[PDB]
């Protein structure tokens, strides 16, 4: 993935600053809130019938941090996402048979995390390059569907 | 959405499907599974070979809904209202997936009816098959807008205030720089940041999202003005308001850290989509 | 662009039958009727007033015929769709101002008039692999946006 030293530069910066504990429940519960059918693929993790249930479930917070510490791992090899991605990309769609356009929704709603907790920090020129970079992973995590 | 001749139209051809709809179901069916195989998803409970008895039998299920969709043109929302519910609350489908069923739909009734397919019977078959598809999923996040989301959106861009303007500007800031094709519509602008033609336009995309939100039951007579304009004159893609609609959002959540909490959150992203659909109604 | 040996000789069996003239005014038509906001490229056509006068409009189906016949070449260069492209990329975009979604329409009628034009000789898998060149195509002719 080709990014611009300063897109690349305003990526890295601003993730030094990320908790992803934090971070990646929150966008995984936003998700499950603001796109519901997306539940689909957490009927046990206990009870989601409302925005407060969602965003205190334990198990969706644990969920987050494991993906987003998976999407961390990208960051540091964004130069070959699809050779990082193809061992979690081929277990999705074998294992867990999850639609790849989950991939952008949740890219959405990252974007959207990241403005909320950094507010004026995150820039248009900051947004635009971490567009490319979720779109980047999204297309690295469906590459080997067949 | 849908004309009278346009019903006339789907009538006719699907008349014309007649005693072969289950057939051309379960080929459209397998079309959509070799082209876009993601669709499989879906299905891992299925024996997806072909000729196998759970397509065929699914693709029955599949043509006599819509027999019944054509059957119920003018009453569609109420003929589908089981089929509605069913993939809102239990299947959850992705609704990107309908446009691809739809397409291989289309695709199928092509190479099957050959007199029959003309410009005309295409343009509306497709319209059909969008207004359904639009029927399918009306029901996946609470449907219309709820008392609930009304309050929350008068409450959030009632705090926006005099920033309105200001915030409708750095919008489209995101959306030029984020997603460079939406740039193909303004030609004769200056883009550059700080431009005052930016400046003046998020004003006025601004101002109709507060008009929007003051008219939130009555939003298509609010705006059908800007329908019009959009549908024919301006001409943009559909595609195109969910990217603005997106930046809009990420705008607001960088400016209410108090306000912007999950369910505003949803809320918001239902009311633009709503906004959405309003403006590019009168397109077709 | 990776199409295997099956699916590129599918492709190429089929596009040896095709008038590009005829099917080059046929696509070109239906995208103006059945997607008439992609009339806004075409004032200076004369009358698109209806579907008959769109079908009919002889500046529609040279234009037609111009952009089939482009389409065509590219069908010979399937492994450098990108660098086939790339000068056209970059007129669409600098110069002509259209919108990458108006290729994606364009792809979705033109595999809707093969079908209508070549019936069941059009099976699923010979779909699915024009599916992915007027993907290729699409992506090729946006690839230069900026
Ligand atoms: C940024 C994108 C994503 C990354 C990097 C990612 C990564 C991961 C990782 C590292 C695992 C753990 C596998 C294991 O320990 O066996 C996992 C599992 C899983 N993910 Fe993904 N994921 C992403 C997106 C999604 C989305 C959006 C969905 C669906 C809405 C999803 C649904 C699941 C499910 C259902 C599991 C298994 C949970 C369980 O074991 O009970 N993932 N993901
Ligand atoms: C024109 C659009 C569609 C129509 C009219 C339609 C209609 C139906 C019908 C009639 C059923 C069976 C309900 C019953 O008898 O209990 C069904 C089930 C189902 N649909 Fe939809 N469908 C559409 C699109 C889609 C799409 C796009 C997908 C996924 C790619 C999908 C996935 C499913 C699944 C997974 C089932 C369950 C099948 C089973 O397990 O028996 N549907 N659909
Ligand atoms: C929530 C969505 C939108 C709203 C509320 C909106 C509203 C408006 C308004 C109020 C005008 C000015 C009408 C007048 O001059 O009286 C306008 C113009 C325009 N809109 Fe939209 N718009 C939206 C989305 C979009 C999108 C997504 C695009 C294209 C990417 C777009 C492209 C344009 C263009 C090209 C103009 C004309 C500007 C000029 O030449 O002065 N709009 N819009
Ligand atoms: C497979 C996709 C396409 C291909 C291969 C293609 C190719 C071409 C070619 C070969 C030219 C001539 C450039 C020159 O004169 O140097 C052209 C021009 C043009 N194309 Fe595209 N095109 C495609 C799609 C589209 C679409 C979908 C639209 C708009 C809806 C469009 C709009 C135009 C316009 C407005 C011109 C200029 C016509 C003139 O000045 O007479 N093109 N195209």
């Amino acid at each position: 993935m080709h990014l611009t030293p300063e897109e690349k530069s305003a990526v890295t910066a601003l993730w030094g600053k990320v908790n992803v504990d934090e971070v990646g429940g929150e966008a995984l519960g936003r998700l499950l809130v603001v796109y519901p059918w997306t539940q689909r693929f957490f009927e046990s993790f206990g009870d989601l019938s409302t925005p407060d249930a969602v965003m205190g479930n334990p198990k969706v917070k644990a969920h987050g941090k494991k993906v987003l510490g998976a999407f961390s791992d990208g960051l540091a090899h964004l130069d070959n996402l699809k050779g990082t991605f193809a061992t979690l990309s081929e277990l999705h769609c074998d294992k867990l048979h999850v639609d790849p356009e989950n991939f952008r929704l949740l890219g959405k709603v990252l974007v959207c995390v990241l403005a909320h907790h950094f507010g004026k920090e995150f820039t248009p020129p900051v947004q635009a390059a971490y567009q490319k970079v979720v779109a980047g992973v999204a297309n690295a995590l469906a590459h080997k569907y067949h | 959405m849908l004309s009278p001749a346009d019903k006339t139209n789907v009538k006719a051809a699907w008349g014309k499907v007649g005693a072969h709809a289950g057939e051309y179901g379960a080929e459209a069916l397998e079309r959509m599974f070799l082209s876009f195989p993601t669709t499989k998803t879906y299905f891992p409970h299925f024996d997806l070979s072909h000729g196998s008895a759970q397509v065929k039998g699914h693709g029955k299920k599949v043509a006599d809904a819509l027999t019944n969709a054509v059957a119920h043109v003018d009453d569609m929302p109420n003929a589908l209202s089981a089929l509605s519910d069913l993939h809102a609350h239990k299947l959850r489908v992705d609704p990107v997936n309908f446009k691809l069923l739809s397409h291989c739909l289309l695709v199928t009734l092509a190479a099957h009816l050959p007199a029959e397919f003309t410009p005309a019977v295409h343009a509306s078959l497709d319209k059909f098959l969008a207004s359904v598809s639009t029927v399918l999923t009306s029901k996946y996040r609470g449907g219309v807008l709820s008392p609930a989301d009304k309050t929350n959106v008068k409450a959030a861009w009632g705090k926006v205030g005099a920033h309105a303007g200001e915030y409708g500007a750095e919008a489209l800031e995101r959306m030029f720089l984020s997603f460079p094709t939406t740039k193909t519509y303004f030609p004769h602008f200056d883009l550059s940041h700080g431009s005052a033609q930016v400046k003046g336009h998020g004003k006025k995309v601004a101002d109709a999202l507060t008009n929007a939100v003051a008219h939130v039951d009555d939003m298509p007579n609010a705006l059908s003005a800007l329908s019009d304009l959009h549908a024919h004159k301006l001409r943009v893609d559909p595609v195109n308001f969910k990217l603005l609609s997106h930046c809009l959002l990420v705008t607001l959540a960088a400016h209410l850290p108090a306000e912007f909490t999950p369910a505003v959150h949803a809320s918001l992203d239902k009311f633009l989509a709503s906004v959405s659909t309003v403006l590019t109604s009168k397109y077709r």
